[PDB]
């Protein structure tokens, strides 16, 4: 029921909805107009603060507005007081020349650690977090590790005559941005979605 | 070979434009089939190299048809219809009995030399079905099994084919039931 | 199909002679390395004659 | 019969066959005696080329080998010269089964074929002709070689025909037996002495034929009809037909029937007339009528079929087309299957191996079909699945024979049906009862 | 210039291209066997078949390689009708195409194998599996056949495209290459023993499925596990 | 039919032909294809005896000049089938209970064979 009035207030403001047919609904805020929007939600009867999802959009193969976009699931706790079960999701494009983002360590308290991993793997410097360090990568290793221009690392498989494989090469599995092997891919390839 | 016979060569030339010189390949192709009753892959390499193209062009054209024969044939080579107008009167029975008599399968030759049997399509002597026809010599219209018989074993004793007596007539143009 | 990289498969062209392989086409070198195994059964799943079938051990060391 | 109007005249004149089954029928002179070359003479120097169009275009005389643009149309896409000399290829290749009226042109009345190709290359400013004879008709070749040294030595053919600038000549040019060179491009591939395929039908024989040059192809039915037309007139044409289907037609017929032949019968002759009248009545009850060539579609044996007017537009909407109106007649000792089967092994026969749907779909799939079927290691199954294989075929092919080997057991299963069903459901084969006579 | 448009996108496309370009440029994808770059359509492998309506739909569905444009023209990829017909093809291209991919050199790679992934599978959400229809015995013939020391031929793989045929006869012109029989029996051969031609081994890489293979480097790991490395020739001043 | 059987074992004997054949005339043997029903086989039980579907008698120079197929085992309308290539011969032994295998309807019998063999030898092979 919750979710009904950031529908139509969404509409009203002119902030876009992206909608698969899966369940999900998405809800597009710019990066200035976040924090109230957040505050808004958190009054508005959304307790609790699921995911926090950083995402890098360096080789999607369809155009995106900007590099980096994270992303906020919040959801009201069925089966409490105020439960509802209204979840919904919220994306928020981020430039990948400056890396700032609104904290929302004053509107939950899952975002402290999840928003640090996320400082941690994709490079995006949260304004005013009250702590920011390094987590899951040691301080040894330069870079946020996860982004998509830096190399998995891979190490030869070894074997007994002084044959290797290097990992990469067997690789079969096609990226869908790569052209495949043969001259062109197209038909089912390029997505299959069996019918109902 | 066409070494010899300049004349026919200079003849089919002469037919065709300078540049159209890969149409010399049906008539030239159906001479050798003719006097030797049978090509042999040499022969395909002379009509090649005369013609102007490389052998195994030659040699798809060639295989193209159904009325040449790349083994050797028996003197009579026995080219009976079998599409549906002669199958309706029983052209069936006629292949039955021929190559049993015969004793024969197809691209073998019968132990005289004189016989080779084919099946082949459509004849366009429908009227006056089933009907074969022995080489580049007319048509045998109809069979009945008589006239077979008395084919065969007239063959058999060198005559030709129309100097075979065979009873009935089968018509010229419009033909009457028997 | 392994993921581990843990199968090394040179092929080689049938004698025509002798056979060792029912089809034309053998397996002059094979080699699996264990450490790097991880146990699966996409292996024997995606062999398509059946030819390798994960076996009954454990003790080795 | 009446003024502008289809069914037997009673006025009517044999004109085509008017020496045919006699001899002295391919002696120059004979022909000559019977005013041969004489519509020629007077057309050269009189009439412009424009009226040789006209005329023909007046007569209304639509296609002859099975269909065509009509004959005064396809005539007019020529450029008319510029810098080609133009070609004229009389498709005399006579597969198609139970077709068979070609042949007695060229055996038994030479001398009128070219009459009329002087005068069809007049129309379409030609100076070269092939005649492309049937690779199974040696009697026919000799007979039009020999009508063309006689032609040739006096001047019926040669240089400086009758005070024109045109010169024309013609070859025979032998065959080899192969039915796919009977569609118009591929017999230009046969000339050119190239592997018999077809070739792409967006030109079309007008604007690039024959080692590119633009050439026009006719059935020499056709060709033999131009001379008649140019003498009589249009306004004699005219009395016959329907309104754009007139002249006579070589109706002819076979398979079992008291009178198997060619009937030269004016245009819009019932079955009935033909069947009955003309060609004495049926021998045993007929099951089917496959009428015209044998790429058409089967008609069921009943009145309402027979007394159907055969014409290319009233036979166009019975569901079927006419080839060359040679009718086979099927009788009921056979089953239809027997009949499809033998006819569908003949076009696996006569692929060439080019498309993929007539290669793989009808000369790999159907003809195995039918063999299980009629055999009888059936299924019901099989029916369902060859019923099921038609419209794949049938739409798509880069070539007009596919359709044409599709159709009769398309048309077999919407009226027929219920005798493949019982030879399957019941699993027993064909019978085959004695035929030979 | 020329208004096309390809299901629902609008593009312009100079005037004298054909309809397959056309599509491929739009986005939509459609398969193809006979046609490659450089060499020159004839349809024959009636595989790119679309749906034309320059409007109104025509009962006539044209092959895209040997079909200009026009324009205003409307052409479509994914259609019903479309779709049924490019099952078919694919399913009567595989009917006699001997079973032996696994031994196959032409492995990940294979033309063939990956049209019949993208739009294969004949008609059936399913709730019960559909594979094969035919049941008869398959096409057989010779294979893996030396025509030369470098390129050897395994005749029954054949599906009957034209390309390699096509090739030799534009391209080096040298003849040395054509179908021989007729109907379903045609099988390519040679009568030339050493394939003469100093452009004899193009034909490896242009053949869409795997019946001509160059025999130098045939079995010595399978085909997607060799790392790629694009560089230049240096053995001679182009 | 229980046919089946009956063809195999016939298959074997066409087979020894070709070997003796082989030998005799200076001509090689080469084995082309198995039955993908053997590689692909993985639990199955067995009837065939022996493994080969297609094998030819060649030149020597690896142009085949007889070609020899059977019908796998699954497949309906089964056969056997010889054919030379280069010249249009495509034959179709059947068996039929009550005669043996036939050609149609001429018994296929060794002397048979050896002739079909030296026709296509004589034509076609350039060995
Ligand atoms: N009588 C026989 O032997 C056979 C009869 N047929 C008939 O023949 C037909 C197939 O013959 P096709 O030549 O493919 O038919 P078509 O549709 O091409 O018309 C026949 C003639 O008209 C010409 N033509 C058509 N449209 C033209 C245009 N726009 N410009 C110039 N010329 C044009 C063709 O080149 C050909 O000479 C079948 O539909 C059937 O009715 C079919 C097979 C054999
Ligand atoms: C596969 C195929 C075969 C054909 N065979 C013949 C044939 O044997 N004889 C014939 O007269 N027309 C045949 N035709 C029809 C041709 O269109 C014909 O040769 C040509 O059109 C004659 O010129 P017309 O259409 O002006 O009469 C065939 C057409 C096709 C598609
Ligand atoms: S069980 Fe086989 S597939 Fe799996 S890691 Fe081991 S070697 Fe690889
Ligand atoms: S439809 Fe058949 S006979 Fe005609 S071109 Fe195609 S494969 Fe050849
Ligand atoms: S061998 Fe290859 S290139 Fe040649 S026709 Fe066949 S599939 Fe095409
Ligand atoms: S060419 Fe392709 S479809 Fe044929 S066996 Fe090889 S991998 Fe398979
Ligand atoms: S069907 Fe036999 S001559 Fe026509
Ligand atoms: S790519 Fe168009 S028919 Fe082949």
């Amino acid at each position: 029921m919750r979710l009904e009035r950031v529908l139509e207030e969404a509409r009203a403001k002119g902030y876009p909805i992206e909608d698969n047919g899966l369940g999900n609904l998405w809800v597009v805020l710019p990066r200035e107009r976040f924090k109230e929007e957040m505050a808004h939600y958190k009054a508005m009867g959304f307790n609790f603060l699921a995911d926090i999802v950083g995402l890098d959009y360096l080789t999607y193969p369809d155009p995106r507005p900007e590099r980096f976009a994270v992303v906020y699931e919040l959801v009201s706790l069925p089966g409490w007081k105020d439960g509802d079960g209204s979840r919904f999701f919220v994306r928020v494009y981020v430039p990948e020349e400056d890396p700032r983002l609104p904290t929302v360590t004053d509107l939950w308290g899952s975002a402290n650690f999840l928003e640090r991993e996320v400082y941690d793997l994709f490079g995006i410097v949260f304004e005013g977090h009250p702590d920011l360090r390094k987590i899951l990568t040691p301080e040894d290793l330069e870079g946020h590790p996860l982004r998509k221009d830096y190399p998995l690392g891979e190490t030869p498989t070894l074997f007994r005559e002084g044959r290797y494989i290097i990992p990469a090469e067997f690789r079969a599995a096609l990226t869908g941005k790569d052209p495949g092997l043969t001259f062109y891919k197209g038909g089912s390839r390029k997505g299959y979605r069996s019918l109902w | 070979f066409f070494d010899d016979k300049q004349d026919f060569l200079e003849e089919t030339f002469a037919k065709y434009p300078p540049e159209g010189r890969r149409a010399a390949i049906m008539p030239l192709l159906r001479r050798v089939q003719q006097e030797e009753g049978w090509i042999r892959p040499e022969r395909i390499e002379e009509i090649a190299r005369l013609v102007g193209t490389t052998p195994t062009e030659v040699m798809g054209v060639a295989s193209f048809y159904s009325y040449y024969q790349f083994v050797p044939t028996g003197k009579y080579h026995l080219q009976v219809c079998a599409t549906l107008s002669c199958k309706l009167a029983g052209a069936e029975e006629l292949w039955d009995y021929l190559t049993e008599t015969l004793g024969i399968g197809p691209g073998e030759v019968t132990p005289d030399g004189l016989f080779s049997v084919q099946k082949v399509e459509c004849l366009g002597s429908c009227h006056t079905a089933p009907v074969i026809q022995v080489n580049d010599e007319p048509y045998v219209e109809c069979v009945t099994r008589a006239r077979l018989e008395a084919l065969l074993a007239g063959l058999r004793a060198g005559k030709r084919l129309e100097e075979i007596e065979l009873p009935g007539k089968c018509g010229h143009h419009v033909h009457e039931v028997e | 199909a392994c993921p581990a990289y843990a199968i090394y498969v040179e092929p080689a062209e049938n004698d025509p002679e002798n056979p060792v392989s029912a089809g034309e086409r053998y397996a002059k070198v094979y080699e699996i390395n264990m450490l790097r195994c991880i146990f699966c059964g996409l292996c024997e799943e995606a062999c398509p004659t059946g030819a390798i079938v994960l076996g009954y051990d454990f003790e080795m060391a | 019969t009446g003024p502008i109007l289809s069914g037997l005249d009673p006025r009517f004149e044999r004109t085509l066959y008017a020496h045919v089954g006699k001899e002295g029928s391919w002696t120059l002179d004979y022909y000559l005696r019977h005013g041969g070359y004489e519509t020629a003479k007077r057309v050269l120097k009189e009439k412009t080329p424009d009226e040789v169009i006209e005329e023909v275009k007046r007569s209304g005389l639509r296609g002859r080998g099975g269909a065509g643009f009509p004959t005064g149309l396809k005539w007019s896409f020529m450029p008319k010269d510029d810098g080609k000399q133009h070609y004229l290829i009389c498709n005399a290749d006579e597969s198609e089964p139970g077709s068979f009226k070609d042949r007695y042109i060229l055996e038994d009345v030479p001398h009128l074929l070219i009459e009329g190709m002087i005068l069809a290359g007049y129309a379409i400013r030609a100076t070269v002709g092939y005649i492309y004879v049937r690779g199974e008709y040696r009697r026919a070749a000799d007979r039009l070689e020999q009508a063309i040294k006689e032609a040739r030595a006096r001047g019926y053919l040669g240089k400086n025909l009758f005070g024109t600038d045109f010169s024309f000549d013609l070859h025979v040019h032998r065959g080899a037996g192969a039915y796919i060179c009977g569609e118009e491009t591929a017999l230009m591939n046969s000339l050119e002495g190239l592997r018999a395929n077809p070739r792409l039908k967006p030109p079309f024989p007008a604007q690039s034929g024959l080692w590119g040059k633009p050439t026009t192809i006719n059935n020499v039915e056709t060709l033999a009809s131009v001379v008649p037309i140019m003498e009589r007139g249009a306004d004699w044409f005219a009395q016959m037909g329907t309104e754009q289907s007139k002249g006579m037609k070589l109706y002819q017929i076979s398979g079992p029937v008291k009178r198997p032949g060619v009937y030269e019968l004016p245009m819009g002759t019932t079955f009935r007339e033909l069947i009955y009248e003309w060609a004495g009545g049926p021998l045993e009850p007929i099951q089917a009528i496959i009428p015209g060539g044998s790429s058409t579609p089967p008609l069921p044996f009943t009145e309402e079929v027979l007394d159907t007017p055969m014409s290319y537009e009233h036979l166009q909407a019975k569901g079927s087309m006419l080839g060359t109106g040679g009718v086979i007649l099927i009788p009921e000792r056979v089953s239809m299957v027997d009949a499809m089967w033998n006819l569908t092994r003949f076009y696996a026969h006569e692929s060439c191996g080019k498309c993929t749907p007539c290669r793989e779909g009808v000369a790999g799939f159907m003809v195995n079909l039918f063999a299980k079927i009629g055999t009888g290691q059936g299924e019901e199954k099989d029916v369902e699945n060859l019923e099921a294989l038609l419209p794949l075929i049938e739409g798509r092919s880069f070539c007009p024979l596919a359709d044409a080997a599709v159709w009769p057991v398309k048309g077999s299963l919407r009226h027929f049906k219920d005798q493949y069903l019982a030879l399957a459901r019941e699993k027993r084969p064909v019978p085959r009862p004695s035929l030979w006579r | 210039m020329v208004r096309v448009k390809v299901n629902d996108r609008i593009v312009e496309v100079p005037p004298g291209t054909s309809v397959m370009d056309a599509v491929f440029h739009a986005g939509y994808d459609v398969p193809l066997f006979c046609s490659e770059k450089h060499l020159s359509p004839i349809g024959a492998c009636r595989m790119c078949l679309v749906r034309i309506g320059l409007i109104q739909w025509q009962p006539k569905l044209a092959a895209s390689c040997v079909t200009a444009v026009a324009d205003g023209m409307v052409v479509d990829t994914l259609s019903d009708v479309v779709r049924e017909a490019q099952a078919g093809m694919v399913e009567f291209t595989l009917l006699n195409h001997p079973l032996d991919c696994p031994t196959c050199d032409k492995g990940g790679a294979c033309e063939l194998q990956d049209r019949t992934v993208e739009y294969g599978l004949y008609e059936k959400p399913l709730e019960l599996p559909v594979y094969t229809r035919f049941e008869f015995t398959r096409r057989h013939v010779d294979k893996h056949h030396p025509l030369s020391p470098f390129v050897i031929l395994d005749r029954e793989r054949c599906i009957h495209c034209k390309r390699c045929v096509r090739y030799f006869e534009e391209v080096p012109g040298d003849e040395v290459l054509d179908f021989i029989e007729r109907g379903v029996h045609t099988f390519i051969g040679t009568m030339d023993f050493g394939l003469p031609s100093g452009f004899s081994g193009n034909i490896t890489d242009i053949c869409p499925v795997g019946a001509l293979l160059d025999l130098t480097a045939r079995f010595r790991a399978r085909n997607w596990e060799m790392e790629e490395t694009p560089t230049t020739c240096a053995l001679c001043p182009v | 039919a229980s046919s089946e059987r009956e063809l195999y074992e016939a298959w074997v004997e066409l087979l020894s032909w070709m070997r003796e054949y082989a030998q005799a005339k200076g001509v090689r043997f080469e084995k082309e294809a198995d039955f993908p029903d053997f590689i692909y086989r993985m639990e199955r039980p067995y009837d065939l005896p022996t493994t080969i579907m297609t094998a030819s008698l060649s030149d020597g120079l690896g142009e085949p000049f007889l070609l020899a197929d059977v019908s796998p085992r699954h497949a309906k309308l089964k056969r056997i089938g010889l054919r030379l290539p280069r010249a249009h011969i495509h034959l179709h032994a059947h068996y039929e209970p009550g005669k043996g295998l036939v050609t149609g309807k001429i018994p296929l019998t060794k002397e048979r064979f050896f002739a079909l063999a030296d026709r296509a030898r004589e034509a076609l092979a350039f060995a």
